[PDB]
């Protein structure tokens, strides 16, 4: 994992100090589910692991 | 020795049977988790969690 | 009214639980028929109906 | 008409009959001509190989039969919580679970024999006996009813690499039917490429092979350079 | 025994990146009831065999 584990999506439409903007809310609020559950089901993974140690 | 021989005897069966209450031990953790996934509205996703284990 | 109407639509569109959608067109079938089946008792056989639209 | 298109009229309706969904007397007919040539070939591996087959598509045969028996044991039941359309709805769709639960367990059933079969197929070695029209039926009904218990199931992706083996025994390409699942399974592919935002060659592979097989299923019921034969080349250039 | 010793049902219902799904869930139930009950009586047959010995 790395920041770049989900579309890591930053910034947002209109006057930025950036150079970046977020995509159509819909999908960025998809891709942060996408990110919750990438990492939870990772972690459920290594839960799982420590059961069998 | 026929004594010995009949007491070797018993530590094979008991390592056996040590690897039998390991195995028995997991198909009753299967057993508990298949009836979480028998239920029809736990999820295919989590159904894919429980499969790991 | 006009607009209750539309929020009518709008709640039976969005309103999920735990990702499923419990009211919109994706019953009786979507991509698959995964719908509300309930497992109530540890044995099979011990389960009850929902479907709502 | 002319004796070309009388026969291939004739031929056409033969090979729909060949497709046809399984029943009692195709189970019958199919068996009966399969036993024919398993009795001339008397190679015990053959004699297996269709022993397994058999097995496999009576596997299917009384599913079928469950599948009826199912539905008639529900049909048949007094639902008292189902006066609500929702209500109704549910015990529908459940209904369906089960019957294609046990269809697809049916399926991996049926496909274990298949494969059993087929395996013993394997161990026929002599390039003789491979030969034989004896050898080439089987190997292709085998690969037909596997072909069709995917194809029942939705299962599209899984029939190509078995249609294309069928297609390559004993003049089973100018089959009206094989090309026209060929086409269908290609579309899907297609589709999926389309629906899941897959990569351009593969969606370009999918379409060429659907167009081949549509037009080659085309040429093969109407004729070369038919109205129909000349449409489906014309939206293909 | 080995995982072949009952029935060795593997994957489950759904979107897999097997190619194996699990049987009707009762008769999966009901395998693993035959999967502790062949293992654990055959620890039986160890443990009556210990007093023999």
């Amino acid at each position: 994992t790395m920041t770049a584990r989900s579309l890591n999506l930053k910034g947002q439409s209109g006057e930025l100090l950036s150079l970046s903007t977020a995509d159509k809310s819909n999908d960025a609020i998809g891709t942060l589910d996408a990110a919750l559950t990438r990492i939870s089901k990772q972690r459920a993974n290594l839960g799982a692991y420590f059961n069998r140690l | 020795q026929a004594e010995r021989n009949t007491e070797d005897g018993m530590s094979l069966i008991q390592t056996t049977e040590g690897f039998l209450q390991e195995s028995n031990d997991i198909i009753q953790r299967i057993r508990t988790l298949a009836i979480q996934s028998s239920n029809g509205i736990y999820t295919e996703e989590d159904r894919q969690m429980i499969q790991v284990e | 009214v006009s607009q209750l109407i539309d929020e009518v639509d709008r709640i039976a569109s969005q309103a999920e639980f735990n990702k499923m959608n419990l009211l919109q067109g994706d019953f009786a079938r979507g991509s698959r028929a995964t719908s509300m089946w309930f497992h109530i008792g540890p044995n099979m056989h011990q389960r009850e109906r929902v479907f709502i639209a | 008409l002319t004796e070309d298109q009388k026969k291939k009229k004739k031929e056409i309706m033969e090979q729909e009959s060949l497709w046809k969904n399984p029943d009692f007397k195709g189970y019958n007919k199919t068996f009966q001509e399969l036993h024919q040539l398993s009795k001339t070939f008397a190679n015990n591996q053959f004699r297996l190989a269709l022993s397994n087959y058999q097995s496999g598509v009576n596997t299917i045969m009384k599913n079928r039969d469950w599948v009826e028996q199912y539905r008639k044991e529900e049909a048949e039941k007094k639902r008292l919580d189902e006066k609500w359309y929702w209500q109704k709805v549910d015990r529908k769709a459940r209904e369906e679970r089960v019957v294609y639960r046990e269809k697809m367990k049916a399926k991996q059933d049926a496909l274990n024999y298949f494969s059993k079969a087929i395996n013993h197929l394997d161990e026929i070695k002599n390039p003789d006996l491979r030969e034989r029209p004896e050898f080439k039926r089987l190997l292709s009904d085998v690969y037909r009813s596997w072909i069709m218990a995917e194809y029942d199931l939705q299962n599209l992706p899984q029939t190509i690499p078995i249609l294309e083996l069928y297609i390559e025994i004993d003049d089973n390409e100018k089959e009206y039917p094989a090309h026209k699942y060929l086409a269908s399974a290609y579309s899907f592919e297609e589709n999926m490429i389309k629906k899941t935002k897959g990569p351009d060659d593969m969606l370009f592979k999918y379409r060429y092979k659907k167009n081949v097989h549509l037009l080659r299923a085309t040429e093969l019921k109407y004729g070369k350079d038919s109205p129909e034969y000349k449409h489906i080349v014309n939206v293909i250039n």
